């Protein structure tokens, strides 16, 4: 019932050992969902039980991706990639098409079921050993190894890259303006077409995708108020900056102006050539804050000059491929957050406001987790790498609820914020 | 009595080799106790004499733990344990009694000397080589190997747990609803079949096993009900802990104190109402297990208050997968809170406490929520379910510290109840500055090598003041400076702050503290009708600046 294809040898980077991670215990509903998965797939020759001679480990979750009906498996191969793939980033790079961002709209498909067909290197497999949790630590965890290419791993599409190219070929030359990035289990597809044309130009790719190898794009169905019909289309041409809003009428009171200089004071390390004295002078005196004190003659200049450094910055925009982007977010109103992806402090690379409605489920953590992805597919689309996320949240609260609103494959790296920030004030970028 | 089961494959850590030693020459009396010993061990086929041809070796200990009749031996696979490959550790903790179920009848089988039967991989055995030399080096090479998983041996416990699992696999398949658990050397068999109808399966078990290479001397079903499980004390329908006798002295060292501190905690799964707080607060000066310490009156207060509950024994019920799982949290004060998890009202499932410590200046609502998790996290670690929450916090005060706080937060199915220490917001600040209210441009400072500072203010109506301070922090000080500022204001005030630090502290609205200073402010805040703060860049321009930091001048040059 089997047809042994052959393998591309995966080996251990800079003398390292394989990941020995710990499995976050989880829901029973979910501890069930994973046996109901792993066994039917153990049947399918994909996975296999191992003995004790194997100490390696790795996280397994359980999501319901497209909606609510059936579960999805997921793995935090984050230590294996952090292991192998910083050599299989070389030996097996998959290059980032920088016109990626340049395109009108980017859709993405789980063309990831597709690597189950590739056998994995027998001698390596030990490093894909995962485990499934038992309620209350009773029964010894249900332990499996990976026989094929794990849908999680970063070293997988590395390999299947080949077949990906070969399988796309006829498509690429039928439609050449379209580019495609094979990131993760992600087939990033963009075009300069109408929201109706790129939409079709896509299915065209889906069809092709069934035929030529019964590789498969999972059915697009869900209906959120932002009318998500068919297509998870990010529109990169929408990339304009409008965060740091100076209050229109706030140069009235001592207070307003007392705000106005502090804000101007953060900006000072961002646009260093900032001039704000003759404004500050307006408040050099111990005065009542509700005192409508108008501005000085020479002060308007400092507001005006600095008020035009905004519409045109320079040398920030410099990305370093030998360093790692960091995203950091912060909460604001009921559904408006903010992120700043820098790499070396204050040197902003990309910024934005994670919005959402006023009458909507104001669940912080829905926003935060859902905010996070929105960061990420863009950070892929643009740099093709994952930001260290500096998170406004309890370790243990996140380590307890992300797995709930995480309708995504890759699990970007993360950290959690100790001290509060002033930044939030009003839309501000660190 | 060697087993006939699929052994497990072990190599030593790549690169490393098996150990080679030569043991300390021993006499007549030590060797006799060992020859005799190895022979009938070899007899049970547990070991096999090999020849000169085996390179590696290790030593033997021919101990006598208590001074009882049967001599015994042991080998410290010290060096081997260094070498041998790594395993998937089985000691992944323990299951927690709370969350266990009520399985009518139950028995435990001692699988103690049930490893020696499990066979070693056929290739590693050479490594486990040991030599039995004589008194007069007449027979230098009396050496034996080791066919089964030896005592200690890194993998032993790792493997035996695995083998046994595959062993009860069909039985657990034929006799489904009975349920086996295993750890160390204790086998717990359980069902909901009447004693004799229960003893069947146990005996069946006692036999099935016997067919696989391993014996189980247990007898007529073996041991029942009074269970000393990993310390825990368990009964067919209830659990708790048993020997827990925290004493007292007239001169303790941190040494014994640690212990005292442990017990109290341990006893905290069950006994409603325990705290360790003060007994541990004092522990801080972490010197050696030789230094003694003055048990304070605050500590003994608790040392005694806690013994009362702990004086008279509390019981623990079992989990019932259908019944509601739930918990509500009471505050024990001093940032300490106590949670109780229950299904049937007043039926104690589990209890424990959350004490926000080793990191001062913390808000209450926040702490409420912090513990909720302690629970959420723990309720899954056991019931794999989320407790419905009975919590002492109004909705409108929540909806606010939900949407007030920065660090995003989340709380599942929570419901409101009454209880004296109700939590909520004592005060809040202002968003827009106050009309007509007085505007106080505060300031502080300190002698960066001379210990002193000056706190004070100047209002907009020309209201000045200062207060010379000593043995104070540039922080404490700029903090203290707001207290004055506070004090000398009527009802609705405006404060303009020099400092980030304190501005931040007063932004969060926490409460209690050993720092009477911070507290003293709290109360001011608490009493005021409308408090508005504002903040500005220190060295830069703190408004009236020139005058402000200038009237507080002493020693500075800038
Ligand atoms: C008085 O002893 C007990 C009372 C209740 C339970 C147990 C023992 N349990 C157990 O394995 O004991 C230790 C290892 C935790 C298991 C089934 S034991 C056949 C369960 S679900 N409830």
């Amino acid at each position: 019932p089997i047809s042994p294809i052959e393998t591309v040898p995966v080996k251990l980077k800079p003398g390292m050992d394989g990941p020995k991670v710990k499995q976050w215990p989880l829901t029973e509903e979910k501890i069930k969902a994973l046996v109901e998965i792993c066994t039917e797939m153990e049947k399918e020759g994909k996975i296999s039980k191992i003995g004790p001679e194997n100490p390696y480990n790795t996280p397994v979750f359980a999501i319901k991706k497209k909606d609510s009906t059936k579960w999805r498996k997921l793995v935090d191969f984050r230590e294996l990639n952090k292991r192998t793939q910083d050599f299989w980033e070389v030996q097996l790079g998959i290059p980032h098409p920088a016109g990626l961002k340049k395109k009108k709209s980017v859709t993405v498909l789980d063309v990831g079921d597709a690597y189950f067909s590739v056998p994995l290197d027998e001698d390596f497999r030990k490093y894909t050993a995962f485990t499934i949790p038992s309620i209350n630590n009773e029964t010894p965890g249900i332990r499996y190894q990976y026989n094929v290419l794990p849908q999680g791993w970063k070293g997988s599409p590395a390999i299947f890259q080949s077949s990906m190219t070969k399988i796309l070929e006829p498509f690429k030359k039928q439609n050449p303006d379209i580019v495609i990035y094979q990131y993760m289990d992600d087939l990033l597809v963009g075009s300069d077409l109408e929201i109706g044309q790129h939409r079709t130009k896509i299915e065209e790719l889906r069809q092709h995708l069934l035929r030529w190898g019964l590789t498969t794009p999972d059915k697009k169905h869900q209906k959120e108020p932002p009318f998500l019909w068919m297509g998870y289309e990010l529109h990169p041409d929408k990339w304009t900056v409008e965060p740091i809003v100076l209050p229109e009428k706030d140069s009235w009171t001592v207070n307003d102006i007392q705000k106005l200089v502090g804000k101007l004071n953060w900006a000072s390390q961002i646009y260093p050539g900032i001039k704000v004295r003759a404004l500050s002078k307006l408040l050099r005196g111990t005065k009542a804050l509700t005192e409508v004190i108008p501005l000085t003659e020479e002060a308007e200049l400092e507001l005006a000059e600095n008020r035009e450094i905004l519409k045109e910055p320079v040398h920030g925009v410099y990305y370093d491929p030998s360093k790692d982007l960091i995203a950091e977010i912060q909460k604001q109103g009921q559904g408006q957050w903010t992120y700043q992806i820098y790499q070396e402090p204050f040197k902003n690379l990309k910024t934005g406001k994670y919005a959402r409605m006023r009458g909507a489920h104001t669940n912080d953590v829905k926003q935060l987790t859902e905010a996070v992805q929105k960061i990420t597919t863009e950070s892929i689309v643009i740099w093709g790498k994952t930001p260290k996320f500096k998170l406004p949240i309890q370790k243990e609260t996140w380590e307890t609820w992300w797995t709930e609103y995480w309708q995504a494959t890759w699990i970007p790296e993360w950290e959690f914020v100790n001290t509060p920030p002033l930044v939030k004030l009003w839309y501000q970028l660190e | 009595p060697i087993s006939p089961i699929e052994t497990v494959p072990v190599k030593l850590k790549p690169g490393m080799d098996g150990p080679k030693v030569k043991q300390w020459p021993l006499t007549e009396e030590k060797i006799k106790a060992l020859v005799e010993i190895c022979t009938e061990m070899e007899k049970e086929g547990k070991i096999s004499k090999i020849g000169p041809e085996n390179p590696y070796n290790t030593p033997v200990f021919a101990i006598k733990k208590k001074d009882s009749t049967k001599w015994r031996k042991l080998v410290d696979f010290r060096e081997l344990n260094k070498r041998t490959q790594d395993f998937w550790e089985v000691q992944l903790g323990i299951p927690h009694p709370a969350g266990l179920k009520k399985k009518k009848s139950v028995t435990v089988l001692d699988v103690g000397d049930a490893y020696f039967s499990v066979p070693l991989d056929e290739d590693f055995r050479k490594y486990t080589a040991f030599t039995i030399p004589s008194i007069n080096n007449e027979t230098p090479g009396i050496r034996y190997q080791y066919n089964v998983l030896p005592q200690g041996w890194k993998g032993s416990p790792a493997i035996f747990q695995s083998s046994m699992t595959k062993i009860l696999e069909p039985f657990k398949k034929q006799n489904p609803d009975i349920v086996i658990y295993q750890y160390m050397d204790d086998l717990l068999v359980g069902s909901d079949l009447e004693i004799g109808q229960h003893r069947t399966k146990i005996e069946e078990l006692r036999q099935h096993l016997l067919r696989w290479g391993l014996t189980t001397p247990d007898k007529k079903h073996q041991k029942e009900p009074p269970f000393l499980w990993m310390g825990y004390e368990l009964h067919p329908d209830k659990w708790t802990v048993q020997p827990i006798v925290l004493p007292q002295k007239d001169s303790w060292t941190v040494n014994d104190i640690q212990k005292l501190v442990g017990k109290l905690n341990w006893a905290s799964q069950i006994y409603p109402g325990i705290k360790v707080r003060q007994l541990s607060k004092l522990l801080r000066g972490t010197k050696a297990l030789t230094e003694v310490i003055p048990l304070t009156e605050e500590a003994e207060l608790e040392l005694a208050e806690n013994r009362e509950i702990l004086k008279e024994p509390v019981h623990g019920v079992y989990y019932d997968p259908s019944k509601d799982l739930i918990a509500e949290i009471q505050k024990q004060g001093q940032g300490q809170w106590t949670y109780q998890i229950y299904q049937e009202p007043f039926k104690n499932l589990k209890t424990g406490k959350y004490a926000r410590m080793r990191g001062a200046h913390t808000n209450d609502v926040k702490q409420l929520t912090e513990a909720v998790q302690k629970i959420t996290t723990e309720s899954i670690v056991i019931w794999g379910k989320t407790p419905k929450f009975k919590l002492p916090i109004q909705k409108e005060t929540w909806e606010t510290w939900w949407t007030e706080y920065w660090q995003a937060t989340w709380i599942p199915e929570w419901e409101f109840v009454n209880t004296p220490p109700l939590v909520k917001l004592w005060y809040q600040l202002e968003k827009e500055p106050i009309v007509g209210a007085e505007t106080f441009y505060v300031d502080g400072a300190a002698n960066r090598e001379t210990k002193l500072g000056k706190a004070g203010y100047v209002t907009n109506k020309g209201r000045q003041k200062v207060v010379p301070l000593t043995n104070t922090t540039n922080q404490k000080t700029e903090l203290q400076a707001i207290y004055l500022a506070l004090q000398d204001s009527g009802l609705e005030v405006n404060i303009v702050t020099d400092s980030q630090y304190a501005l931040g502290i007063i932004q969060a609205q926490p409460d209690k503290s050993e720092s009477e200073l911070v507290n003293q402010i709290i109360e001011q805040l608490i009493k005021k009708e409308k408090v508005y703060l504002a903040w500005v860049p220190a060295h830069k321009g703190i408004g009236g600046n020139q005058q402000v930091d200038k009237l507080v001048s002493a020693g500075i040059r800038k």
